[PDB]
């Protein structure tokens, strides 16, 4: 059950670090809005907090479909 | 006699009248020359229209209307096509709501249903009532969605088969659900899969 909570972590963490990738690219981004990503590398984070705060408002699309996998989302409107 | 229950009781006891071919026609006769047909649609339109506002007694009144409808639609001929155009379109309308009775409604429906190619207004209404309120992605699982969504209860789908029987019983429109989705009577096949694949795992033999 360790090995649950690690593995789900891995994972959770990961994302960040997709999504903090992105960020760098990312142009509509201001460097002095550096807070994010300080909150980004900083902790593991609410995969809601996650998917609404950062996915949807920097239309990462491609994260918030790997979010909603590891979430398990099923329900195929959303998901489509 | 208007009481609720007596006339809901009068219904159930013309039912049992219209046993053959000959008294079924009979009752037929009933209503429509020498309380009609019309009002009893219209009973059943008033129904609709309280229950949908709104969102024992009625399931009493509208169980008996039905089962009245089935059994003489059931035994009759040309017939058919006169009670089809009319309670077709009400029972139709009464289908969309939840009601406990869809089942029922999709029976009678069914009995309607005529042989010819005037099956038509009838698949229109059923791929309207599945097609409506679903969202489709371009995959299959949202189609079956739909009508997992609508047909929730072992009733609603029981009806839904007889209906379904009765309507691929020899035809159907082509390009079906043109418009708001993928086209076809492929996906209803589909939909089966969540049937008879779980029937296996019944309750209830």
């Amino acid at each position: 059950e360790f090995l649950h909570e690690l593995e789900e972590k891995m994972e959770v963490a990961r994302i960040q670090l997709q999504i903090q990738e992105t960020l760098q690219r990312q142009y509509s981004h201001h460097s002095s809005v550096q807070d994010a990503v300080s909150q980004l590398d900083s902790e593991l984070m609410d995969i809601t907090k996650l998917y609404g705060e950062f996915a949807d408002p920097f239309k990462l699309a491609e994260c918030k479909l790997a979010i909603i996998h590891c979430a398990g989302y099923s329900d195929p409107i959303l998901v489509q | 006699l208007l009481p609720p229950t007596i006339y809901i009781p009068y219904l159930k006891m013309l039912q049992g009248l219209a046993n053959g071919p000959q008294c079924a026609h009979y009752c037929f006769s009933l209503l429509k020359v020498n309380v009609s047909w019309e009002h009893f649609f219209h009973s059943l339109m008033l129904y609709h229209e309280h229950l949908r506002k709104d969102l024992q007694k009625e399931q009493d009144g509208l169980i008996a209307f039905l089962q009245l409808t089935s059994t003489i639609i059931t035994w009759s001929e040309n017939a058919r096509l006169a009670l089809c155009e009319t309670p077709v379109v009400v029972i139709l309308g009464l289908l969309q709501c939840s009601i406990p009775l869809k089942a029922e409604l999709l029976k009678t429906l069914a009995a309607f249903g005529k042989s010819p190619e005037i099956a038509a207004s009838l698949w229109q209404s059923l791929e309207y009532t599945i097609l409506q309120t679903v969202r489709i992605p371009s995959g299959i699982e949202v189609e079956l969605n739909e009508i997992e969504s609508r047909c929730e209860e072992y009733p609603l789908t029981r009806a839904f088969c007889q209906l379904i029987s009765t309507l691929v019983e020899s035809s159907f429109p082509s390009n079906l659900g043109a418009g708001l989705r993928p086209p076809g009577f492929d996906p209803y096949l589909q939909f089966l899969r969540d049937s008879v694949f779980r029937f296996r795992t019944r309750a209830r033999a």
